[PDB]
RNA sequence: GCCAAGCUAAUACAUGAACCAACCGGGUGUUCUCCACGUGAGACGCCCAGCGAAUGAAUGACAGUAAAACCAAUGCCUUGCAGUAACACCCAGCAGUGUUGACUCAAUUCAUUCCGUGCGAAAGCCGGCUUGUU
RNA sequence: UGCAUGCCAGGGGGCGUCCGUGAUUUUUACUGUGACUAAAGAAGCGUGACUAAAGCAGUCAUUUGACUUGAAUUAGAAAG
């Protein structure tokens, strides 16, 4: 199998400098896909700075100071993918990894008992043996007893700390989605109808707080609450609303022009 | 002969001064034994978990097709 | 319990369906036992094969095989294999520099199940499978 | 507080009515009804009888096994009330 | 060595395709178990992803099902008699899967006495020893299901016909099934 | 590149853990206790009942019409059917409901089989204290 | 752990979901939108690395830190 990762092959997300080096860190098997995950080296290197190297990044990682979903990760190639919970005890930080509009990889800072709350949208249901109905989810978690309720699209509220589940959102038309693949990726909208098309891909189409309609493919969206007024959890500052390229830039100027 | 400390009778080396003496293997003091006896504990306390699972899994199952059963026969009583 | 069906068993080896036992959820019209599956994308079994009398391992219908993958649709070329058709795609390829198009077709191997019986010149809706032979790979899921 | 008491386990088919009396011998019951399902639903004349009756009868030995007994809510009067309701439409049902 | 690729095939244009690689380990192929009737001999195989197959060598007992009655016994192989791809597998006694096979009647012959109280025959099951509760289930039995008439001819001879379900050289076993209805009648036909 | 003989380890190799410790099913006894003069009921005895694998049988739903009698059995009502998930106690709701676009798939029950080519609590290691046959 | 179940009544229509039966059954190209689609490279926004080829940086206070810093957007045949 493939061991290692050419910068240049890595993921744009990652803001890897394609001068820096030759290699990036390749993700290990885990959670979440490669392709849709970001290292926990690059987090403790690039992202917050607490190491300026990955010697030191490596010294903090296997040292277990890192928290991933209240467990502590001593592998800097671990995946570590969306909607994760990652704090840091020793200094308190307590953030969760999130897609900001433009589709990035976003850390939203999180408060107690909501570190404590994580959501997972379930990929595929199934009966173990002994017939115990089992739900996978996004991040790969398997839950052995899921709400009877559940099927494949809805998202359940997970408790990190206390290993359990605390409610379902079932996926209908009128719930809050954000957008996790393609271009709309990092965009909050509303479920309005879904296209489903049997064999093909099923298409659903959601429109915005602003209004502005936006379609993907069923397998991008995550329900995150009831509706677009109730978030079962916290969004970056953009909140999910994608601004005009004009707009942006006439900001922009105007800001920096105002600061100076 | 059995309950016997065998740590007395080890065979020791000098050289010159210094009594080389082996590590003995295989040696269940008491602190591995109540190692030993926590695994099995252990074991049977995770299926006992999962048993009390699946029977609080079950009476949500049954509950629920009960409260619908209850649901239509009073509305059959008030037709 | 039933008699041997000498117009259905001349195969040096007793023809008989996996799923069944036909010798005993899946009873036909004429009171026999037949399995019959129904194939998703909004495809209706045809009637010979819920109430027939022939074996087809690989027919789509009656069978193992699954349907998965492209939908394509064809004309009739060639009926002289057994249980074998093939089927044209005719397609106007363009070519970019001269702005026009070429008439262009391609041929495909089709395993077809005994409840179509297509003639030559007759238009099929085909399904992906999994290679059934050295050169098939599609099985015939309906008849225009 | 009630009449009615829960007897169990009583097997019908390995025994008659009057078999399960025996166990009732020295106490007045009024109607005694026995189920597919091993237990006997009786009601007693007063409510002190039935309270104690089930002060020495829980964990005695009837027929070869260990009675389990215990005071019912069910009370006589209200089946007497749904019967004749129940037996109007029974006639009613025959005027279809 | 043995290859399961179509490098070598002609096209359907009948061309020849020029081979631009060596041979993989990923599409081998091994040789045959040419499983005969014999005392048991087999020889396990490691197989990709490390697992192992049972490449049965000689195989005379296997468990086989009477699919009517719904239950199975271990039997002993008496002998093959027919086999679609040629009589030359008959010939060598070769065991490969939906080949015809006589088997030994007896365990079946016991199971019946014991279920239903009938000897076909008239160790021994003496059925007069049996339960005022067996005898009273015998009769439920009885009414319900009545033994065909091909089925009890071969069990008074003492060897019935059956067919292989399982691959020996896959599993190393040689389990099969009682044939029955019109299938028995179709390879009667055949053995004259 | 190499023999031969002497030692000695294991997380190498081999062997092997009853009671504690449950729920559930199938097949049986010329076993007894009761009912009826056998779709009888209940105890006790015996044979098996784990994961995975093999063959066979059955499940993996429904969704093209409205009412009456009769017989047998059994439920209840009382001494004739209103009406009611199912189940002959010890569980009066301890799955009547897996999934897919679609399955001979997931999973469950029954019968038989596994013979090296499966299945230890590694019979493992290290830490803390409070220093503990839980 | 019935710790459950019901409490406007009605008829009549309006819908969602799944299945069955029925149109002497209508596609393809083109065109408008939308979806999906690695970077590097190309186009391009912002940014006085002294300029530039570049790079994705940095900027501003003077701080035990702000900017909840930035790294925008496009095109990329054909077929699907
Ligand atoms: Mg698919
Ligand atoms: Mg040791
Ligand atoms: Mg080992
Ligand atoms: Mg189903
Ligand atoms: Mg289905």
């Amino acid at each position: 199998a493939k061991k290692h990762l050419k910068r240049l092959y890595a993921p744009k997300d990652w803001m890897l400098s394609k001068l820096t080096g030759v290699f990036a860190p390749r993700p290990r098997p885990g959670p979440h896909k490669l392709r849709e995950c970001l290292p926990l080296l690059v987090i403790i290197r690039n992202r917050l700075k607490y190491a300026l190297n990955a010697r030191e990044g490596e010294m903090i990682l296997r040292q277990g100071l890192v928290h991933v979903d209240n467990h502590p990760r001593r592998d800097g190639k671990y995946p570590a993918g969306f909607m994760d919970v990652v704090e840091i005890p020793k200094t308190g930080d307590r953030f969760r990894l999130m897609y900001d509009v433009k589709g990035r990889f976003a850390l939203v800072n999180l408060s107690e008992a909501e570190a404590q709350i994580k959501l997972m949208k379930v990929v595929n249901l199934y009966t173990a043996t002994g017939r115990v109905p089992v739900a996978v989810t996004h991040d790969g978690h398997r839950i052995r007893y899921p709400d009877p309720h559940t099927s494949i699209g809805d998202t359940i509220v997970y408790n990190v700390k206390e290993k359990k589940c605390v409610d379902l959102i079932k996926n209908r038309q009128g719930k809050a989605v954000i957008v996790t693949g393609g271009a709309n990726r990092g965009r909050i909208g509303e479920i309005v109808k879904v296209e489903c098309h049997p064999g093909a891909f099923n298409i659903a189409h959601l429109k915005d707080a602003s209004g502005a309609e936006f379609a993907t493919r069923a397998a991008n969206i995550f329900v995150i609450g009831k509706d677009l007024n109730n978030l079962q959890v916290t969004v970056p500052k953009q909140q999910g609303l994608r601004m005009n390229v004009i707009q942006e830039r006439e900001e922009r100027l105007i800001a920096a022009e105002a600061r100076k | 002969s059995r309950t016997e400390d065998v740590r007395k009778y080890v065979v020791r080396r000098r050289v010159v001064d210094r009594l080389k003496a082996p590590k003995i293997q295989r040696l269940i003091t008491p602190r591995v034994k109540a190692r030993r006896a926590k695994k099995a504990k252990d074991a049977i306390a995770k299926v006992r978990a999962s048993a009390a699972e699946r029977r609080e899994y079950l009476r949500l199952i049954a509950s629920n097709r009960r409260a619908l059963r209850q649901r239509d026969h009073s509305k059959k009583h008030t037709r | 319990a039933h008699a041997v069906d000498a117009t259905i068993q001349h195969e040096k080896a007793y023809q008989r369906q996996t799923a069944v036992n036909e010798n005993m959820k899946h009873v036909n019209k004429s009171g026999h036992i037949r399995y019959s599956k129904k194939i998703g994308l909004g495809f209706k079994t045809p009637a010979k094969a819920l109430n027939g009398k022939y074996i087809d391992r690989k027919c789509p219908f009656t069978s193992n095989v699954v349907i998965r993958g492209r939908i394509l649709r064809g004309v009739v070329h060639s009926t002289k294999m057994h249980r074998t058709i093939i089927i044209r795609r005719n397609y106007l390829h363009f070519i970019k520099k001269y702005q026009r198009y070429q008439k262009r077709h391609k041929s495909l191997a089709v395993h077809c199940s005994p409840a179509f019986d297509p003639k030559q010149g007759d238009e099929v809706v085909i399904g992906q499978c999994r290679p059934l032979s050295k050169t098939i790979r599609y099985n015939v899921l309906e008849v225009v | 507080n009630s009449s009615c008491v829960f007897v169990s386990p009583i097997f019908r088919p390995s025994t008659t009515k009057a078999q399960v009396m025996e166990l009732f011998a020295g106490v007045k019951v009024q109607r005694l009804r026995m189920y597919r399902q091993n237990f006997a639903y009786a009601y007693l004349d007063s409510p002190a009888a039935a309270k104690k009756f089930v002060e020495e009868k829980n964990g005695t030995e009837f027929r070869g096994h260990t009675l389990r007994v215990a005071l019912s809510a069910r009370s006589l009067e209200k089946l007497r009330a749904r019967q004749e309701a129940a037996n109007v439409v029974i006639a009613a049902h025959r005027h279809y | 060595g043995i290859v399961r690729s179509r490098l070598h095939k002609r096209k359907i244009t009948g061309g020849k395709t020029k081979i631009h690689r060596k041979r993989m380990k990923a599409e081998l192929g091994r040789l045959p178990a040419n499983t005969r009737l014999g005392a048991r001999r087999v020889s396990p195989v490691r197989a990709r992803g490390g697992n192992f197959k049972i490449r049965a060598l000689r195989l005379d007992t296997g468990n086989f099902a009477w699919a009517s009655e719904a239950i199975a016994h271990r039997v002993r192989l008496l002998d093959v008699v027919y086999n679609a791809t040629s009589n030359e597998l008959v010939r060598t006694k070769t065991l490969v899967k939906n080949c015809i096979v006589a088997v030994d009647a007896a365990p079946f012959k016991r199971w019946y006495a014991k279920h239903y109280g009938i000897d076909l025959d008239a160790d021994k099951y003496d059925v007069n020893k049996a339960s005022p509760k067996l005898q009273r289930e015998w009769t439920r039995r009885r009414r319900n299901h009545r033994v065909e008439k091909a089925i009890a001819d071969q069990l008074r001879e003492g060897r019935v016909l059956a067919r292989i379900t399982s691959r020996p050289g896959q599993s190393g076993r040689a389990d099969g099934i009682l044939l029955e209805g019109a299938e028995l009648q179709f390879y009667l036909k055949r053995l004259e």
